[PDB]
């Protein structure tokens, strides 16, 4: 169903680019500025990247509680766009470092811990300084 | 508080 | 929140393309069979095609049992995949006559009307006749 | 019932 409409919506957006008309989705411009800012990130701060990726290593064992630790300390004092883009990083790294270990199936379950960290701590900071839209304008 | 290098990244 | 974890697919899939890791996702070779079966049927059946775009126009004023008349003529005695098609393949020829008739804002109810007749007709066959899996592997 | 040129379409 939700899977259903997903299909829909990529046919109608290929055959309408096809045909010269681009059909946007509300978030497509916000996942390309976070892909480009990530990219930018891990270039200009790689030793101090490697400072923080350095704090945690899941294995099919680890809890969210591990991750809420670290990610915590990384907001203890607040949110801003760049520690946003760092929690992002972050996750890619612990993403990587899974497949490298054979731990494929961990991805799904980081992306989910994200998720929920998303929703409980940065969306309600995010939705009071100017939503995704000001971090693609501020990313440019 | 600035404490992480990227604090500044816009 | 559903907005929130589809960033998070993406930044996490795009990082470990990145990286040599391909994170597919479950209908991504549903969508790309798709997107070349209709390209394959514009190609193949275009007069055919023609016939069957020619039964409706959308305006604004433009009800969803429309839609749903001429697409139960397509099905009246069953699906079957080359059908299947040709609905997606005339819904996207229906968006692009809006996007040229300056009607942009049909395309989003055009896709929830597709939405509503696969839940409604197609996916129950679906279901009984192999799977979107199927479709994939028949298509080549 | 084949009814479009479609019908066989795989
Ligand atoms: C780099 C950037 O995000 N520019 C946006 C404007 N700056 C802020 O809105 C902002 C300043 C400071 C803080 C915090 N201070 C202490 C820890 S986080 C957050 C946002
Ligand atoms: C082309 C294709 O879809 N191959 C799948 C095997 N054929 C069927 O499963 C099939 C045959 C016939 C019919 C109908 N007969 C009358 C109208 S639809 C549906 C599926």
């Amino acid at each position: 169903s939700q899977s259903n409409r997903e299909l829909v919506v990529d046919f109608l957006s290929y055959k309408l680019s096809q045909k010269g008309y681009s059909w946007s989705q509300p978030m497509a411009a916000v996942k390309q500025a976070l892909r480009e800012a990530g990219d930018e990130f891990e270039l200009r701060y790689r030793r101090a990247f490697s400072d923080l990726t350095s704090q945690l290593h899941i294995t099919p064992g680890t809890a969210y509680q591990s991750f809420e630790q670290v990610v915590n300390e990384l907001f203890r004092d607040g949110v801003n766009w760049g520690r946003i883009v760092a929690f992002f990083s972050f996750g890619g790294a612990l993403c990587v470092e899974s497949v490298d270990k054979e731990m494929q199936v961990l991805v799904s379950r980081i992306a989910s811990w994200m998720a929920t960290y998303l929703n409980d701590h940065l969306e309600p900071w995010i939705q009071e300084n100017g939503g995704w839209d000001t971090f693609v304008d501020l990313y440019g | 508080p600035i404490r992480y290098e990227w604090d500044e990244f816009c």
